[PDB]
């Protein structure tokens, strides 16, 4: 196996400090995250992004930045005015309710209601802080029936087993435009099997004596299931987006010139893109693979005698389990059966996950929202997300062996290896005619330019793959309007 | 288990080995005691 | 994989729409010309550019709320729903200030299962419910008692009909077929004298073994049915601000953003149901050949000696399960391999009452919606909806989409292209297999969008997408050449 | 062979520090000890009392126009008044006499203890979740109901949790791979399982942190000055990061590995080797100190026996993973010379990545390598090799 | 309540067989010859095809995918589901 390429973190030297904006009372400056460890050497002491407090060139600017309606003053949102009073609280100051009847509250927030408004980061495959507001009505009592809230009880005082009347309704959150409740689901199973035997003789005798024998025996087994079940599926709205009072503040809190580290900071912490549409569910996967092959010769002549045997026996086997309590979660994770399956459903009322969900890239957000058009701000962000993705990407993070998944954890890449210890050389167990893919090298920067010509480039591997792998998607360039 | 014999005078010898081991472990907890401020 | 990734393009920019006098903006669109496939980058950009306006044309956008205006969401209500102590507005505004209220429904009542789900007008092309457009929580007095089993329900204003229509049908079929073979041929040959003699022989044995095993079952479920009213619709009020946001002027943009959040049609009939449809199928083969010779001579003497033997056993076995009506319980449980015992089929049965699919539906073109007590400038608006909803089908509709391996199936959600995969087949672009061939089934490419005037047609081909590459399927399900009068 | 503990000599005196009435200086580890000689202990920053050589600044270090609370925090009328006890020492009755009721106005809400422990500490000596920097009792006046998790029971949320969202998970992974071979005869075999269940998952809050009144009181204590002691100390008692987000949930893992040959004049040999293993964390002791022993054993398990033992992490969850972040972003601008203290935890931690590096301890001998522990460098080894240097067989 | 159920099987199986034996011989210097031939051939088939296909209008939603659930060891239905059909 080939030898560890760990080296010790690095990032660059830092920039020069951001003046002292007014309001946020702070200077800023960053580090260029130059080259975050490969899978073994010491971690960087420092980080990426920076605030030091000082007092600002001229007076902060008076909530008119909202302009004819409320702000709550201690925190980010601008109102709309029949919000002050309404008898819920719009804003993290809550003085929308300060100095002065929505019922709506009766319904739990529709499940699911956090992880769609989170945003999400396509580099390391995480969450982030709450893009959408979650919990944010704007005054709408808009109730959603709930298609699973069929659950037994029993009441001993007049014999009735019976289905009770709780989680039938849930409150939906402002910035759902709908999420629906149909319930669906959808298994696929295929089953191959190929076996083999051949056996072959051969003799001669003079009078000198020759005899020759050779056997095989093969088999394989491959099997495939997938299940996807839907209790419900959403999508998130496209216009007056209200955003989560964090976002609209660390928004606000950016430069209308560029500089890359507050719209970097901004893109880690609301993250790279935004949930536009999902389907809630419980995912079952299953494989299981297999293969066996026995072979002999023997031969004879005169005299002398010679045989052999050799024999191979190898299983692959994948339960997982995504949506469902964490006690039937290992039921099915542990066994499949007509057991594991039906409680694993019943529990699936109660914890579903957001199974499959269709995005858009952070800074379309803005557009949609109710603060009119942003467009320095929205190119700036975008122009930092335009090297954040090559910057931040788990392209960065190097060989993984036996298939691990390469991810930045923050400032430091892991190899999340299947089998083993992770980083370089994770199999002692298997052989060097190991089977493992070619795939991506990094983006390059965007390269010199000319009127009708700009390239980034790539690679669908450094290395071949290991033995008989599998390969990328197949790319080279990618062309800039430059 | 090792075995050695010959003839030429007949002799024969056997060796024999065992070794085990076992633990198991059953965490209740774990502390760290402030470095300041302590009070005795 | 044999790919290289297709980046999506949207067109250069139309000019300009003049200023709209009621709207007091001015837009901008392109076409989508290519979608992103194989994971290709998107260039989705929402789809338009609009800017503000400093034009001064007359307006009429007063349309008269003749009952009440529902402050929050520009909704009008008749003057008999204030204080009927129900939300008629959406934000409850209806109920302020009442010095007193009269409640109407004697007892609790659930909305029918899925009422406010079908309350949200289709995507035709992706066969997708997209968002909200008719307010299936307002009740206009309503509360008349209707039953299923002994649960009670309240019936939206908008709906004629839900009555549970309780039909059922199971369809199922099992197949076998088998075919053997065998055949064995032999030769001996001798000769001797005193001295000499001879020998020789073969035995010969091929054999062949086939079996298919196919087996599917179905069964169409339908507990409810589901008529929503002709026309005289009250609509949901996020809907009805977009409609109110069109231009009267044409700019096809801002039109599609209206079917992308609300749907191309609104579903006017359907049947509800579950569906449990299982099909298992199998082939297996089975193969072998012995064969064995021998020659001798003697004078001093000679033998030779042969064996050659071979045998070879396979199966492929595919299994689909799709239900769509049921809780999560019983349709983990279905949605298992082996084939549903009856009680489990009895339990699913009885929550497909609870919480159903659409199996059928009827649905309207949904500028019918589009109506002049409503919106001001109404029958313009109708019209712009009426092209853009033609205009927005040629965007939708799958044809864009260069073939996936496999048979996979293109649906072509937002603006990517993604290759559904049947089992037995994987990857991006359903690629990757351990079997021979597939059977592909055909679809053409987009339509020619019109001959000239005075007799006109439209023309499609079929060019990779054709069924004979590997003996595919039908390739066909509409006529491969159109045409139609002018007026 | 054995090494005894080495280290530098003691740093020349820091002047006295105005406010703290101390001065120190530090000596760096060189070799923690080798091999089983004396293994290190001794102070690597020890200090002394000083009678001031300047006056301190003004002690007040108030956020302006905030509510100075008991414990020196702060914080806004909205706070206290509301009868919620955020400020760090449960103060609120001295506040307000009229309507000072909780948030939830009727709807009051239990706690949740998988919630308050977000924002565990974490050390990259023994990677220990330490109590949380985060004061994830200060809700921020919210009444910020989630209901979430399978006790199907509501719950207020913490402030510094942006959400924890159960987003269950349970996996089983499995591997086996065997082999024969014979002329003589060979035998080998690999076994390989992990179970993990996530109950769900934290992210704490990436700007405006309430941190515990410890937290921010064992920061005001700093040198100012660049002392590695007191750094250092501040470090080892709430860690070089914090879990900025990670994954509640349980685990299990097994093995089984063997390996077996078997091969006038008489000659014969016999080989073999034999090595199994259960890992097991979260849950309620009953069902987990039952299963990573019946697991280890070849008994085919009763599903219930799962289902108890994961149910149970609802109650009892363990760390599985998590992101860490540099610890010092926990400092709270405008406090007094908070940017300094900042840096000068960045240069402890990178004087940290210094001593305790293993690199330059000695080679272990044969087909060994070196790992460090708490006063050893220390091997061991393949192919028989044996004692802590792996020297002899 | 209908059911449509139809089972329809069949099979074939052919053996044919053909044999030579020749023997000639000389003697005064003895000798002789032998010639022998022999051929089998076998073919075989099978076919099968159920259909079955319960409709139902009118019962309770469980209960009709109850009764409709084709039993291949009871075409027509089991008495009791077919009862609870017969209530719901
Ligand atoms: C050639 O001769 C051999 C005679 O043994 C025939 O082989 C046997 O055929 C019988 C009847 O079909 C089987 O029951 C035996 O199992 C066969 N033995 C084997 C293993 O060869 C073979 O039929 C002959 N070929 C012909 C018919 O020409
Ligand atoms: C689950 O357990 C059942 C009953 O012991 C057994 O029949 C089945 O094979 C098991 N399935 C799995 C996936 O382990
Ligand atoms: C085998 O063992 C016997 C025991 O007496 C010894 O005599 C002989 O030399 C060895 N060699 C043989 C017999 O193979
Ligand atoms: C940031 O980094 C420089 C090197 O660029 C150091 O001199 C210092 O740490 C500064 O803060
Ligand atoms: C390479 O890949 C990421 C993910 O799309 C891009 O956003 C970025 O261009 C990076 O360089
Ligand atoms: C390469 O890694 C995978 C395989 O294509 C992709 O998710 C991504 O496109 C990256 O460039
Ligand atoms: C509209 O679209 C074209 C195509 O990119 C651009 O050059 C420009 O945005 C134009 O206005
Ligand atoms: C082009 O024109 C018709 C419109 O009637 C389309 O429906 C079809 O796609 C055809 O090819
Ligand atoms: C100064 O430092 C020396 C180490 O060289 C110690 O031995 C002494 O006690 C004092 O602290
Ligand atoms: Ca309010
Ligand atoms: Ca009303």
């Amino acid at each position: 196996a080939a030898t560890p390429a760990a080296v010790t973190c690095q990032l660059s030297n830092w920039s020069e400090w951001t003046d002292c904006f007014p309001c946020q009372d702070k200077k800023y400056r960053h580090r260029s995250l130059l080259q975050p460890n490969k899978f073994g050497g010491t971690i960087c002491s420092g980080d990426i992004w920076d605030q030091a407090s000082c007092s600002s060139s001229t007076t902060c600017v008076r909530q008119a930045q909202c302009g004819q309606d409320f702000q709550c003053k201690e925190t980010g949102r601008c109102l709309k005015r029949h919000l002050v009073c309404n008898g819920d609280q719009d804003c993290l100051d809550g003085s929308d309710e300060d100095d002065c009847d929505e019922d709506c509250s009766q319904y739990e927030p529709i499940p699911g209601s956090q992880k769609a408004a989170l945003g999400y980061n396509i580099l390391t495959q995480e969450d982030a802080q709450s893009v959408y507001d979650a919990s944010y009505y704007g005054g709408q009592c808009e109730t959603v029936y709930n298609g699973e809230w069929r659950e037994l009880r029993y009441d001993s005082t007049c014999e009735r087993l019976y289905y009770g009347d709780d989680e039938k309704y849930f409150r939906k959150p402002y910035n759902f435009l709908k999420y629906h409740f149909e319930a669906l689901a959808d298994t696929g199973i295929s089953s191959e099997f190929y076996d083999n035997a051949n056996d072959l003789l051969s003799k001669v005798k003079k009078d000198f004596l020759n005899e020759l024998n050779k056997y095989n025996e093969k088999k394989f087994i491959f099997t495939r299931i997938f299940t996807k079940v839907q209790t419900a599926h959403f999508k998130m709205r496209k216009d007056d987006i209200m955003l989560d009072e964090g976002m609209l503040q660390s928004l606000m809190e950016l430069p209308d010139q560029y500089n890359y580290g507050m719209y970097a900071k901004f893109i880690n912490d609301y993250g790279t893109h935004y949930i536009t549409s999902g389907s809630m569910g419980g995912i079952y996967e299953y494989i299981l693979v297999i293969d066996k092959a026995k072979m002999e010769s023997l031969g004879i002549t005169s005299g002398k005698t010679e045989r052999a045997r050799k024999a191979m026996a190898v299983e692959d086997i994948i339960s997982r389990v995504r949506g469902g309590s964490s006690g039937w979660s290992g039921g099915l994770a542990q066994n499949r059966s007509t057991i594991t399956y039906r409680s694993w459903g019943r529990s699936l009322k109660y914890n579903p996950v957001v199974i499959d969900f269709e995005m858009q890239p952070i800074h379309e957000v803005l557009r949609h929202t109710s603060l009119g058009p942003l467009e320095a701000k929205r190119q700036n962000l975008r122009r930092a997300l335009d090297q954040y993705l090559m910057e931040f990407n788990a392209c960065r993070c190097g060989p993984c062996f036996n298939n691990g998944v390469p991810i930045l954890e923050g400032t430091s890449c892991r190899c999340q290896c299947r089998l083993g210890s992770l980083g370089a050389a994770c199999e002692q167990t298997q052989t060097e005619g190991a089977k493992a893919d070619g795939s991506w090298s990094c983006w390059s920067s965007w390269s010199v330019c000319r009127a009708g010509i700009q390239e980034r480039r790539r690679e669908c591997d450094n290395p071949a793959p290991q033995n008989g792998g599998a390969s990328c998607p197949g790319r080279k360039v990618q062309t800039q309007a430059c | 288990e090792e075995q050695i014999e010959a003839f030429k005078l007949s002799y024969s010898s056997k060796k024999e080995k065992m070794f085990l081991h076992v633990k198991g472990e059953i965490h209740l907890g774990r502390f760290v005691m402030r470095n300041r401020d302590v009070v005795l | 994989v044999t790919l290289m990734p297709i980046d999506c393009e949207l067109s250069s920019w139309s000019s300009w729409t003049t200023c709209d006098p009621c709207q007091k903006k001015r837009y901008r669109y392109a076409y989508l010309l290519q979608p992103s496939q194989f994971h290709g980058e998107p260039c989705n950009f929402s789809d338009k550019e609009v800017e503000d306006c400093v034009t001064n044309r007359p307006c009429r956008s007063q349309v008269r709320c003749e009952g009440f205006v529902c402050a929050q969401t520009g909704r009008c209500v008749n003057r008999r729903l204030l204080c009927n102590g129900d939300n008629d507005c959406g934000d409850q505004s209806d109920e302020a200030n009442c010095r007193r209220i009269y409640k109407k429904c004697q007892h609790e009542m659930d909305q029918y299962w899925g009422i406010g789900s079908l309350a949200s007008g289709i995507n035709l092309f992706t066969n997708s419910f997209e968002g909200p457009v008719l307010d299936h929580r307002y009740y206009a007095g309503g509360c008349s008692p209707h039953y299923i089993l002994n649960t009670r329900f309240r019936k939206p204003y908008n709906v004629e009909s839900y009555t549970p229509q309780t039909q059922g049908k199971y369809e199922f079929i099992l197949k076998e077929y088998e075919s053997y073979s065998d055949f064995e041929r032999n030769v001996t040959e001798k000769m001797a004298s005193k001295d000499r003699g001879k020998h020789y022989i073969r035995r010969t044995k091929r054999f062949s073994h086939t079996k298919s095993v196919f087996l599917h079952a179905r069964s169409d479920l339908e507990v409810a049915h589901y008529k929503l009213k002709p026309r005289s619709l009250m609509l949901h009020y996020e809907f009805l601000q977009r409609v109110k946001r069109l231009p009267l002027e044409y700019s096809y943009g801002e039109y599609r953003d209206l079917f992308r959040d609300f749907g191309t049609h609104y579903i006017t009939e359907a049947v509800l149901g579950g569906i449990y449809e299982y099909t298992l199928v199998m082939n297996k083969e089975a193969m072998e050949r012995g064969d064995y010779t021998l020659n001798n001579v003697h004078a001093r003497g000679i033998l030779n000696e042969i064996k050659d033997r071979n045998k070879r056993d396979t199966m492929v076995e595919d299994l689909v399960v799709l239900v769509r009506g049921g809780a999560s319980e019983h349709i983990t449980t279905l949605a298992y391999q082996e084939l549903p015992t009856a009680d489990l089929m009895q339990e699913w049965g009885d929550a497909v009452q609870y919480n159903p699919a659409i199996i059928k539906v009827k649905v309207e073109p949904l500028y019918e919606l589009v109506t002049a007590t409503d919106f001001a400038y109404s029958s313009t608006v109708r019209q712009n909806m009426k092209q853009a909803l033609e205009e927005f089908q040629k965007e939708v509709s799958s044809c864009h989409c260069a073939p996936c391996q496999g048979n996979g199936v293109p649906v072509l959600k937002g603006s990517r292209c993604d290759c559904i995969c049947p089992v037995g087949s994987q990857g991006l672009a359903c690629e990757v297999s351990y079997r021979k061939n597939t059977p592909i089934d055909g679809k053409w490419n987009c339509w020619s969008n019109w001959s000239s005037c005075s007799g006109r047609r439209k023309t499609r081909q079929r060019q990779c997408n054709n069924p004979p590459p590997q003996n595919g399927g039908s390739p066909c399900s509409g006529p491969a050449s159109e045409t139609l009068d002018c007026s | 062979s054995h090494i005894d503990c080495r280290m530098s000599p003691w740093s020349e005196w820091s002047q006295c520090d105005p406010c703290l009435r101390q001065m120190f200086r530090s000596r760096s580890i060189e070799v923690f000890g080798q091999f089983n000689g004396k293994r290190c202990t001794d102070a690597v920053g020890d200090r002394r009392q000083c009678v001031p050589t300047e006056p301190c600044e003004d002690a007040e270090d108030d956020c302006g126009n905030d509510f100075q609370c008991s414990t020196g925090r702060c914080i806004k009328m909205r706070l206290r008044c509301n009868g919620d006890n955020d400020c760090g020492d449960f103060s609120d009755e001295d506040d307000c006499e009229s309507e000072p009721r909780p948030p939830c106005r009727d709807r009051v809400v239990e706690e949740s203890e998988l919630a308050r422990t977000a924002g565990y500490g974490i050390n990259i000596l023994g990677m220990d979740p330490l109590s949380t920097p985060f004061d994830n009792e200060f809700y921020n006046g919210l009444c910020n109901r989630d209901r979430d998790g399978n006790t199907l029971t509501y719950y207020r949320r913490p402030w510094n949790v942006a959400s924890l969202i159960y987003e269950t998970k349970g996996e089983k992974n499995f591997r086996t791979e065997h082999y024969e071979e014979q002329i003589s005869k060979k035998e080998k075999m690999f076994l390989h399982v992990k179970g993990e269940i996530h109950l769900g998952r934290f992210v704490m809050r990436n700007r405006d942190v309430v941190l515990t009144t410890t937290f921010v009181d064992d920061i005001k204590a700093l040198p100012t000055t660049y002392e590695k002691g007191e750094y250092f100390a501040f470090l080892e008692t709430y860690g070089t990061h914090y879990s900025s987000s990670g994954s509640l949930g349980g685990l299990y893992e097994l093995i089984y590995v063997l390996d077996k040959a078997s091969m006038a004049v008489n000659i014969t040999s016999e080989n073999l080797i034999d090595d199994v293993v259960s890992l097991i964390r979260g849950g309620t002791r009953k069902y987990a100190f039952e299963l990573k022993e019946k697991l280890l054993r070849g008994t085919v398990i009763d599903v219930t026996d799962f289902v108890n033992w994961a149910s149970s992490i609802n109650d009892a969850p363990v760390l599985i993973s998590q992101k860490l972040s540099p610890i010092y972003n926990l400092v709270p601008v405008k406090m007094k010379n908070a940017h300094l203290k900042k840096q000068n935890l960045e240069r402890a931690i990178e004087d940290y990545i210094n001593e305790f590096s293993v690199r330059k301890c000695h080679t272990c001998q044969n087909g060994g390598t070196v790992i460090l522990m708490d006063g050893k460098c220390l091997c061991a080894c393949p192919f028989k090799f044996e004692g802590i240097a792996c020297e002899i067989s | 309540y209908r059911v449509l159920f139809y089972v329809d099987s069949e099979k074939l199986k052919q053996n044919d067989f053909n044999s030579v034996e020749e023997k000639k011989c000389k003697s005064s210097s003895h000798g002789c010859k032998e010639l022998e031939n022999a051929l089998k051939a076998a073919s075989g088939t099978q076919n099968n095809v159920l259909r079955g296909e319960p409709f139902i209008r009118g019962g309770g939603a469980g209960f009709i995918s109850g009764l409709s659930y084709l039993e291949l060891d009871n075409p027509a239905g089991n008495k009791r589901r077919y009862s609870a059909w017969a209530e719901s």
